[PDB]
């Protein structure tokens, strides 16, 4: 069948969150309070597209 | 009995039995077609009911 269409390595370059898991768990409730809207746009796009390649941006 | 009675009774018997013979041959032809194609109401072997499928948002999105 067809060629699978994968995005380029420049499309996956983004500034990562390089903190440990306990750092994330300590600020998890305030992150859920403050950073709501793009996180829920992302999880809505992720459960509607069912394809991570459409959900990169 | 009269010859009219026996004659037309024979015609009734021949009509009934000729219709039964042609419908037996049509019965064989219909059964052959529905077994070969499966597009009729016979030999409808069961498949999975699609009402059993859960369409809820699952634990992971990639499905």
């Amino acid at each position: 069948p067809g060629i699978v269409e994968l995005p380029s390595l420049e499309d996956l370059k983004v500034q990562e969150v390089k903190v440990s898991s306990s750092v994330l768990k300590a600020a998890a409730h305030h992150y859920g309070a403050q950073c709501d809207k793009p996180n829920k746009e992302f999880m809505l796009c992720r459960w509607e597209e069912k394809d991570p390649r459409r959900c990169l941006e | 009995d009269a010859p009219e009675k026996n004659y037309e009774r024979t015609m009734a018997i021949l009509q009934i039995e000729s219709e039964k013979a042609e419908l037996r041959l049509k019965e064989l032809e219909v059964r052959r077609l529905m077994r070969a194609k499966g597009d009729g109401p016979w030999f409808q072997y069961p498949t999975i009911d699609k009402a059993l499928i859960d369409h809820s948002p699952k634990a992971t999105p990639d499905n």
